Order: structure tokens, then sequence, then C-alpha cells
RNA sequence: UCAAAGUUUAGG
RNA sequence: GGAAGGGCACCACCAGGAGUGGAGCCUGCGGCUUAAUUUGACUCAACACGGGAAACCUCACCCGGCCCGGACACGGACAGGAUUGACAGAUUGAUAGCUCUUUCUCGAUUCCGUGGGUGGUGGUGCAUGGCCGUUCUUAGUUGGUGGAGCGAUUUGUCUGGUU
RNA sequence: GUCUCCGUAGUGUAGCGGUUAUCACGUUCGCCUAACACGCGAAAGGUCCUCGGUUCGAAACCGGGCGGAAACACCA
């Protein structure tokens, strides 16, 4: 039980300087099958994982190295929450958000961690491996994303982000410390949090 | 039904009428000169040999 | 010699395809296969009682042909006195072709390779599965039998069952009955039945090896009593013989009682080695492709263009592939051009116009390509290597690569 | 006023 | 039915004859052989049978070649003559104008589709008809009405004698 | 290793120095039968294991060759 994931690094993906390389190094494409597909023009070279065989060919081929096949669990297939596009990024799973419990988050970048807190803050709607919201609930049923989901889509939850980049937000706000408190005072507790 | 290769088929004949044929000419415009010689019994002009064109009589002086 | 062998193995090839194409009416046709062993005589009443019962066939079209196809085998079998070695194949009946040409035909060969395959039938078509199915399995395997008693030598085509040679010994008995001599004569006895296990591993280097490299694919020790496990093991036995050694079979009886004893227990075991040298040739191809290397090619549009150019080494091919090379010939002009379709390509294709003169460009008849590889694979680069879709690296060659590759003679560039 | 005499296409 | 009563036939026997089977050849058939050795029929009821004694023809078989005898229509093809039919000489087996170079010609024939025919000693006698042969050269076979049986059937069409 | 014996048409065996090498089966060819079987009538087939010797003459008698098969191999 495993399967491929076929993934293209769209800023490194150039199609018409290589011009085509890709097709002309895959054993699918060169017996003569829908396995990758480029053209000379239109961006991002496109992948089926399932007509590819994971040779790795294409990958040594590809003059920037803009590609990558690496292998999944063929389990977590069924519990896609998010893929943004074919050749993307593919995350299975959200954490389980509990009221007044502080839930803590750990693992390295660039798994999903960004796209997970951007869909619990309720920016973006699970696609959940498509690429909606009743389909969404039955999908997470049982469980306490269902309950989370629901309060969002009704009860308008204020989806407030803590930024990873610090070092961006003096160049956008003015002023001084006291006067841009002041400004976004809702609760009144300038002191004590101070 | 395997035709064998170097034997082939053998074409038949096609004619080739060239327009209207002429065997006169216009002398002192009322006269006329006749062009080819004739049968005694248009006997053609044979590389060589004088040809009859019906009644199949040939000719050729040496 | 190997070139006339060579050329008369490609005759019945040959002569098996046009046999198998055949076709007929009802059950006119003969299918008669007779093994080495066999007495003519016997098949001879065979062939009588069936001109008896054919007697008795309701339907008329049917019943004259068969009789008169009886009648012939009958008369081509009274010309040999024996079955010959190698046995007979006997293909009698009255096809019906093109130009409806209702033609009697009989061919009588005794086959290269011995076979051991009786057959009696008569049907629509000819039945040479027998025959398609050995000339596959050219790959023998030795058989070596140990015994106290003494030992036996001989080997195994997937059909066949030869003896190559036996002997049998006056071995010494197992005690000694004095204190002091037990240990000499204890002594004594291993070095007399070492001596043997010798003798039989000197013996197996006279019959088994063939110009310092033996013949036989594998080789089979079967016996009791760890005599093979002596033999096996042994620093006397010859290690270029010594690493064909796949079973040391436990077999109840010895000699040729126990040679198919010994058989029978081997056979998963002999039939895997095909499979085994399968994974290992895929899996050397595969390793050039896991690393940088370079030293492969794969599709016809690539895989032959190597082959004319700087040659292959090893030219993997895939049975089923299907791939076929048509002859396309020009009306006019007289302009030709050969290429390699695939099924959906070779069917139907409006591209054969021939365009720049402006005709229609025939596709004159094809051959296809498994075929035409080993028509001339001696005459480029060679090691034509049939492989399988069963491993594991098979199934990636055949499904993924399109059953068709090679392992290079070096480095070769390629573009478009 | 008792010898021996077995068998019968798969091919409709 | 290697059950029993009767009664019969030289395609049964008896008593005999003449024989065939043995020899040579004539001829039919099967096989092998071949380019082809065309084919049908294999117990009586296939095999001096096909009326079958083929030099040619017959003739299908084989290997070579010409010819259309391709109706009629619908059309296209209609004249800058559609495109039937021609001594050479090379070639050819041929004195086949079959083809290549050339003649010139019926003059409304043609060539091409399509529909569609036509022909066929091609296949199928297990698709049929007719015609023969055989069972079967023996004495056998049938319904109406009546009677017997639920009925298939039987009775009539029979113990006996006689032919 | 010893001593012993046996190598005969396809198979199994006879064979008293002068034989067409005996018998049975098997083989082919007729017939019988619708066919087969049985049956009837005919035919063909031996490197007599191999070589050398003795002999007027050897399938045999004698020698050695190449095979095959029994019995012995005990007292410690
Ligand atoms: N809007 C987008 N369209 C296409 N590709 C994207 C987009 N956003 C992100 N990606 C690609 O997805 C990869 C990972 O992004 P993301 O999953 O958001 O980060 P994280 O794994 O930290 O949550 C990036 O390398 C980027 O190339
Ligand atoms: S991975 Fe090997 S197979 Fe799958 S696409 Fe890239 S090249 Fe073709
Ligand atoms: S993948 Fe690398 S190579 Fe194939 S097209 Fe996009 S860029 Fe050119
Ligand atoms: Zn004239």
């Amino acid at each position: 039980k495993l399967t491929r994931i076929a993934i293209v690094n769209h800023d490194k993906c150039k199609p018409k300087k290589c011009r085509q390389e890709c097709k002309k190094s895959c054993p699918v494409v060169r017996m003569g099958k829908l396995c990758i597909e480029v053209t000379p023009q239109s961006k991002i070279a496109w992948i089926s994982e399932t007509l590819c065989i994971g040779c790795g060919i294409c990958i040594k081929k590809c003059p920037f190295g803009a590609l990558s096949i690496v292998n999944l669990p063929s389990n977590l297939e069924k519990e896609t929450t998010h893929r943004y596009c074919a050749n993307a990024f593919k995350l299975h799973r959200l954490p389980i958000p509990r009221p007044g419990e502080v839930l803590g988050l750990v693992g390295t970048n660039g798994i999903g961690k960004s796209t997970a807190l951007k869909i619990l803050a309720g920016k973006q709607k699970p696609n959940l491996g498509k690429y909606d919201w009743q389909e969404i609930l039955t999908y997470f049923r049982g469980s306490e994303l269902q309950n989370y989901f629901t309060k969002i889509l009704e009860d308008d939850l204020k989806a407030i982000i803590k930024p990873q980049y610090v070092d961006q937000i003096p160049k956008a706000a003015k002023g001084t410390v006291g006067s841009i408190l002041d400004r976004k005072d809702e609760t009144k507790t300038q002191a004590i949090v101070c | 039904k395997s035709y064998t290769t170097p034997k082939k088929n053998k074409h038949k004949r096609k004619k080739v009428k060239l327009a209207v044929l002429k065997y006169y000419k216009v002398d002192e415009n009322g006269k006329i000169s006749r062009l080819r010689r004739e049968c005694p019994s248009f006997m053609a002009s044979h590389f060589d040999r004088h040809y009859c064109g019906k009644c199949c009589l040939t000719y050729c002086f040496n | 010699s190997a070139a006339d062998r060579n050329v008369e193995i490609w005759k019945i090839k040959k002569l098996i395809k046009s046999l198998e194409a055949a076709r007929g009416n009802g059950t006119s046709m003969i299918s008669l296969i007779i093994p080495p062993k066999d007495q003519i005589s016997r098949v001879a009443k065979m062939l009588a009682d069936e001109f008896g019962t054919a007697s008795n066939i309701k339907s008329r079209v049917n019943r004259l042909s068969v009789l008169g196809a009886i009648t012939s085998v009958q008369q081509r079998l009274k010309l040999y006195n024996k079955v010959p070695p190698n046995g007979l194949v006997v293909y009698c009946g009255t096809i019906v072709t093109e130009e409806g040409k209702e033609k009697k035909v009989n061919i009588d060969f005794e086959p290269f390779k011995p076979i051991n395959t009786s057959l009696y039938l008569c049907d629509n078509k000819f039945h040479t599965e027998a025959l398609t199915a050995l000339l596959s399995d050219d790959s023998k395997f030795g058989f070596i039998v140990i015994d106290g008693s003494g030992a036996l030598f001989g080997t195994l085509q997937g059909n066949t069952r030869e003896v190559l040679h036996k002997f049998t010994v006056d071995l010494p008995k197992k005690h000694g009955r004095a204190a002091q001599s037990a240990l000499r004569f204890a002594r004594l006895r291993m070095e007399k039945r070492h001596n043997y296990v010798r003798k039989v591993a000197e013996t197996a280097v006279q019959l088994f090896i063939s110009g310092d490299k033996v013949n036989v694919a594998g080789l089979v020790l079967a016996g009791s009593a760890d005599f093979k496990t002596e033999l096996s093991q042994s620093d006397m036995f010859d290690q270029r013989l010594q690493s064909k050694v796949l079973k040391l079979v436990d077999i109840s009886y010895g000699g040729e009682n126990g040679f198919n004893q010994a058989i029978e227990l081997s056979t998963e075991v002999l039939s895997n080695v095909k499979f085994i040298q399968e994974k290992k040739l895929i899996g050397r191809y595969f390793d050039e492709i896991s690393q940088d290397t370079g030293k492969y090619c794969f599709g016809v549009e690539d895989t032959l263009k190597a082959l004319e150019m700087g040659a292959v080494e090893i030219l993997i091919v895939y049975e089923n592939l299907d791939i076929m090379r048509y002859v396309l010939h020009c009306q006019g002009t007289e302009e030709e051009k050969i290429l390699y379709l695939t099924p959906e390509q070779e069917k139907d294709k409006s591209h054969f116009t021939d365009k720049e003169t402006g005709q229609e460009h025939e596709l004159i008849e094809s051959m296809p390509l498994l075929e035409w590889f080993a028509n001339n694979y001696k005459k480029f680069g060679a090691t034509l290597e049939i492989v399988t879709d069963k491993s594991q690296e098979g199934s990636q060659f055949v499904k993924g690569f399109g059953g068709i590759g090679g392992i290079l003679r070096y480095r070769v560039d390629f573009q478009g």
C-alpha cells in the first residue's frame, strides 16, 4: 500500500528556456501515454501521478531541478483535507481545535503548517483533494472540526493571526507603540497586558 | 490470389486522335494538293513502308 | 555443427508457424505425435481402430476427409520401421485456403531435440502447442543422484528425461568388531567413502562441463543419508559445477526409480530459474536508470536507433509487445520506407499518403518485431534477451517501459 | 438327448 | 434374441458343374509419385460403375496465353472526335494487333460508377425436384363403419387345411 | 581382487563339432468379419557379444577382450 506524489516547484519551472525535456526522457511518454504534459507554450509542466511510474528519470533531466516524485502511503489518499493544484503540496489532516484549550502545533515547516492555520482561520476552504460547506462538514463528522466549522459558518468567528515574519510589520503601521494599542482597543485592557 | 511482382499486369492501348487530321493543302485558293498517297484497289507513310489502313495492301520502293 | 542446428531450428519454427495458421473442416485434421521409445506397430494399430470407428461418422464431408487422412498417416508410418530418436510428429489433413483450394497435406518429421510427448488428436485446426512449448524451454538441468549403493547422472529438458551415466559400488560395512581396529577401520571406511564422492565429482566434471563452461543451466543432487551433502559442500566438487547447485533433494529409492522422484520434488525450483535469470538481467538494466550512467535505451524510436549505431550489448524484449515492422511503398515514384508501429497505428492510419508528390502510399504487409529481433541480432550487437511480465522488475519493464530496452556497449546521447 | 463365438464414434 | 413353433430362396445349403483365388496380361480402385497425375461412389447396395474404350476436343486438373459473349438502366461519358476495331518489326509457342514504335478506323460503338445482371463439369445430394437403386422379389399394406381398451393401440388383417 | 558361469532374429529361449540354427510370442501379407478381436492360411527376420587359435570344418572345444550376474571377504 504505497502511491507516488508528483510535484513541480513553480518558481523554478520555466517551460520556455528548457524546451520539453521531461517528455523526451519519459519512458511513459516515449511509449506514448499522457503522463507528462507541457507543450512549448503554457506555464507549469504538468504530470499525472497515475500514469507516472516513479522512475525518477524526468527529475534528473529537468535542467533547473524543478521536479520531485516522493512516495506516500496509500492510506493517506483517503484522508486529504487540502491539495491546492496538481503537482503541488498535499495536506492530509488538520489539528483538532478545542475551546478554551491552547492547541500545540509542533513539526517542521513546509509540511502544510501555514495552510492548516489558514483553513482553521477560515481564509481557505478545505478543497479536500478535489480542486461546498455541507460536504466539508459531512467529511469532518464525529469529530471536533464539524463543531469548529459549524461555529465558523453561521457565528462569524473573528480570525486573528500572530504572524511569522515580524520584520515586515514596521514597514506598514506607523506612529508610536502607545498610539496603535489605543486604536485597536476592544477589551480596553492596555495596562494589564502591557 | 497472390499476384507475382515481376509478372505484373499488361496495360492495354490508348489511342491518340490528335485533333482534326490533315491530308490536303490549298494551292492558289481554287485548286487543292493532296499530301499522302492513296489506295489503288490514304495509305500511310511508314518510316520505309507504305501501309494501308483498310484493305491491308503494302508497298516500299527499295 | 552449431550453425546448422540453428538453421534446422529456424526451419521447424517457420514450418510450425505455417501449420498453426492452416485451418480446416469439422475435424478433418490430424495432430499425431510419437515418443522415441514407442513402437510404430502399436501406433499403426491405433490408427487402424480410429479408421474403423471413423467409418461410422454420420456427416459426409468430415468422414471421407478423416479416413483419407488416417490412410495417409498409416502409409507414411509404413516407410519407417522404427520410431526414430527424438520421436515423430505427424500432421495430416485437408486444409482450406484462398482460391477455394481444398488441398491435402502431410508433414511427418523427426523434430530437433528429443520429445517425451504423445498426442493423438483430430480437429478443425492443427495443434502444435507441444512443439512450440518445447522450443521455448531449451533449458537443460542436470541430475546427479548419489546413493550408498551407487550413483547416477542424467539430464532433464522441460519434456525429456535422459540418463547420461551410472555406476554401482562395493562399499564396506558399518562396523568393526575389534576394539583397536574399530577406529582404524572406521577411518578406512571414511576414506573409501570420500573416494566415492571424488569419483562422482570427477565424473560430474566429465559429463556436465563443456569447453570449460557447463552446459546445464543448473544441476540437482538427489539422495539420502547426507551423501549429497558430502558432495555439495566439499572442496573436491569443482566450483563452476557447485555454483549451479540449486536443490539437494531428499528421495526414497535410488537410481532411475529415484530419478523421476527427484524431478517431481524439484519442479517449482527448476521452473523458477527462468524467473530468476529475468530478475537478474532487468535488475542490471534498472541500476543504470537508478544511477546517472547513461548506458541504456528504451522505446523502438531509441532502442533500434541505438542498435543501428554504436551497437547495444544486450537487447531486452517483452514477448507480447506486438509492435510491428511494415514496409510502405509508393504507386508512381517507387519511393519506400519502413516503420515500427503500434497496434492502433498499424491497423488504421491516414498518415500514409505520400504528401510531397500527392499519392496514396500503400502499406505492404508486415512482420512483427520480436521475430525481427531474432532474425538479425547477430548482425548488430546481440544477446536478444526475452523476458516476461512476471517479476516485479519485469512488470515495470513491460507496463512502464513498453517492454523494450537495452544495455548498451558504452554511454550514448539522445535528443528529440 | 447342450463344443467356441469378445468388442462396436469424441467427431452431432 | 446364441427363444420356440411353422414355411420358404442356388444373391442359402445339399449333390454336382463351371469356376474365381495361383501365372501372364486387359482393365476399375486404393496407395505412392507428380506441375497436374481432375473427379464422384467403399459391405451386399463402391471398384469393365458414371454408359467413364480421354491422343486433340472431351476436361473439370496443371502451366502458359488471347477474347467478353459486361444485358439494361440511371447517370457521368457528348466533337478541340467519347475512344469499338489495326500489315510492321522487336517480343511471342503462335501468322494472339497480347504488348512498344506507328496505321489509321465503325462513327455514337465507348470507358467509370452504382444498381444490377450474366455465366459457371465451382460448393452443398445433410438445402431440394426429377430420376434411379435398396430395404424387399418376398406376401405384404391400408383406411370407413361396428366391437375391445382411460389411452398408445387392437380387432378386421385368424386356430386349422390349402396355395 | 578371487572363483564361477552367461552373452543366439524385435522379446524370451532350445541347440551331442558337419543344421536351411529350434519353439513360442512379436512383425508384415493375405483371407474371415460391416469392422475389430479371435481364428485360418502364407512370408520375412539372427554380425550366434568381440578378437585370435585348434580343427578338413567351430554358434559350440581352447585362449584372451568388452559386458552381466551369484558366492566369499573370517580370528582378533
Ligand atoms: N497560491 C499558490 N499557487 C500555487 N502554488 C502555491 C500557492 N501557495 C503555495 N504554493 C506552493 O506550495 C508550496 C508549499 O506551500 P504551503 O503548503 O502554503 O506552505 P506550508 O507547507 O508551510 O503550509 C510552496 O513551495 C509553493 O510553491
Ligand atoms: S517519473 Fe520516471 S516515469 Fe514518472 S514521469 Fe518522471 S519520468 Fe516518466
Ligand atoms: S519541468 Fe523542468 S523541464 Fe520539464 S518543463 Fe517545467 S522546467 Fe522545463
Ligand atoms: Zn486498298
